[PDB]
């Protein structure tokens, strides 16, 4: 009971896009689903992304490869 | 003492919910409102299976447009979407979730830079959205740096610049309260503790002789904040009871018709606040809402409203005839239909926001202010305020 360019789901039947499929996270129901950084910023390791220094070791992976939350924790 | 709002009439509350009910079927991205969802979940009222579909729509819209539309949501609206996830006992998670978090964190970082190491600069949005964004990240146990919190602290601390509304102060207090309960910024612990007290006294001092905190529409969010902590040395109980009397009179006078305003008030009427989203109780029983079967009466009366704009040369002043019960927006529509008048609106969670009048769009830190006679700013927007016969409505471009 769903469209062609969207997915369908098997427990809700709520249809879901399928650039969502299936992207290592549970979107459904069931489960069938160089440009130099600014000063004070920091470059990701496996990419070009830049993030504020203050986002390093703040408990959330802001880099696509979680580079900022590796080497946690230090002392001092 | 403690801030307590004794329960009200169930029929008054259900009446509020019935105003909210039509929006549950409006799933257009233009109409989607995370605040409505939050307010309904924190209430004693329920829409049943309609809620799940509403949440799914929020998840679709927000995650595809911010990570991909027409008008993708703002970052302020993303913050409220986060509150909605909590209202369903969800933590923001997975790669899309994680990236949405960082987008909101970027929002706060940009706004911090705009304010400056100096603290003169204004946020591109408002301190309200600044506080709201901190709250949203905190509710999902996402930490922000001390320097971000400092901006909110300095905005309310002693010898601060600018003046803030009760609404803005309440939202700040809610942010601070979440940080304090979560032990999230220990380097700012004592300042956060003092800020909460500061916000409390500012709000109590802002209490009008009628009982409201600022105005009728600031009272809900103010009460939310006041309910979250006790206030020793002060008389919080009496203040909140006098607010209840004021609130009650406003309800019986039909003051609350706007959906977002209702969504901010309903948690209060259920003894809950946004702070209850730290430890949400998603399965607490709620009364099912059924559509009000009410026959709407059709008026037979014509009223005339004078519309005037003096912010532009040459000025505009016309008497507009509309059906009795019409809104300001209806008056605007009819003025446009007569020729010689044009305007623009944009969508928001509070409804249509007036952005342009007769070719002139409000610029930075400007807006088109709505006033009635005599020189009295409206407390409602163009889609809610309903002018009396003979009233004069002014659209004034002001800087703030
Ligand atoms: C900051 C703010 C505040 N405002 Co103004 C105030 N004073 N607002 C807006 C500001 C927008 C600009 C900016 N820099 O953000 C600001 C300073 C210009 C202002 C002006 C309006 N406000 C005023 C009111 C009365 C509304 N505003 C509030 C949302 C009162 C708010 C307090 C509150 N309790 O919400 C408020 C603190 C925070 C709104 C917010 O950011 N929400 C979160 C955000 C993520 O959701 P959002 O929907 O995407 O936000 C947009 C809308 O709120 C829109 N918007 C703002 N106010 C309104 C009002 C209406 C009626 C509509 C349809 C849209 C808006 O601007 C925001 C985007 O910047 C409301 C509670 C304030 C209040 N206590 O009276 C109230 C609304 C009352 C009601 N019954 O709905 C004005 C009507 C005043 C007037 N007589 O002109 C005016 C709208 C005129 C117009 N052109 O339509
Ligand atoms: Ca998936
Ligand atoms: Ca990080």
């Amino acid at each position: 009971s769903c469209p062609p360019t969207k997915f369908q789901c098997r427990t809700s039947g709520l249809c879901v896009p399928l650039t969502w499929r299936c992207d290592r996270d549970l979107d459904c129901s069931d489960g069938s689903d160089r440009l130099a950084c600014l000063a004070g910023e920091l470059r990701c390791t496996l990419s070009d992304d830049c993030i504020p220094l203050t986002w390093r070791c703040d408990g959330h992976p802001d880099c696509p490869d979680s580079s900022d939350e590796l080497g946690c924790g230090t002392n001092e | 003492e403690m801030c307590e709002i004794p329960e009200m009439d169930s029929h008054l509350v259900e009446k509020l919910g019935q105003h909210l009910l039509p929006w549950m079927d409006r799933l257009s991205l233009e109409h989607l409102n995370p605040s409505i969802y939050v307010g309904l979940r924190l209430s004693s009222l329920q829409a049943g299976t309609k809620e799940d579909l509403y949440l799914h729509s929020l998840k679709l819209g927000y995650q595809q447009c911010l990570l991909g539309c027409q008008g993708k949501p703002s970052m302020g609206q993303l913050a409220l979407y986060l509150l909605a996830l909590r209202a369903n006992c969800e933590f923001v998670r997975g790669h899309k979730g994680d990236r949405l978090v960082s987008q909101l964190k970027w929002f706060l970082e940009d706004e911090k830079r705009a304010i400056g190491h100096d603290h003169k600069g204004h946020p591109h949005t408002s301190y309200y959205q600044y506080g709201l964004g901190i709250l949203a990240l905190c509710l999902h146990q996402k930490r922000v740096h001390d320097s971000v919190v400092d901006k909110l602290l300095y905005a309310v601390e002693p010898f601060h610049q600018g003046h803030h509304s009760v609404d803005t102060a309440a939202m700040a207090g809610l942010a601070f309260t979440c940080l304090k309960r979560s032990n999230f910024n220990p380097g700012r612990r004592q300042r956060i503790t003092m800020a909460i007290r500061t916000v409390q006294e500012e709000i109590l001092k802002a209490q009008t002789p009628e009982g409201h905190f600022g105005n009728v529409y600031s009272t809900p969010l103010a009460l939310q904040f006041l309910m979250t902590s006790p206030m020793r040395g002060a008389e919080l109980g009496t203040a909140c009871l006098k607010a209840r009397v004021a609130l009650l009179a406003s309800l019986q006078d039909g003051a609350f018709q706007n959906a977002l305003m209702i969504s901010q008030l309903l948690p209060v009427l259920n003894h809950k606040t946004y702070i209850d989203l730290i430890f949400p109780d998603c399965l607490a029983p709620r009364v099912m809402l059924e559509p009000a079967a009410e026959t709407i009466p059709q008026t037979q009366e014509i009223i005339s409203v004078t519309l005037q704009v003096l912010s532009l040369l040459p000025p505009y002043r016309q008497s507009i005839s509309v059906l009795a019960g019409s809104t300001v927006e209806d008056v605007l529509k009819k003025a446009h239909e007569l020729g010689g008048f044009t305007y623009e609106t944009q969508a928001s969670l509070s409804g249509p926001y007036l952005t342009s009048v007769m070719g002139k769009a409000a610029g930075e830190r400007e807006f088109w202010q709505l006033l009635r006679d005599p020189n009295t700013p409206l407390l409602q927007g163009i889609a809610d305020y309903r002018p009396k016969d003979g009233e004069t409505i002014e659209l004034r471009l002001v800087s703030w």
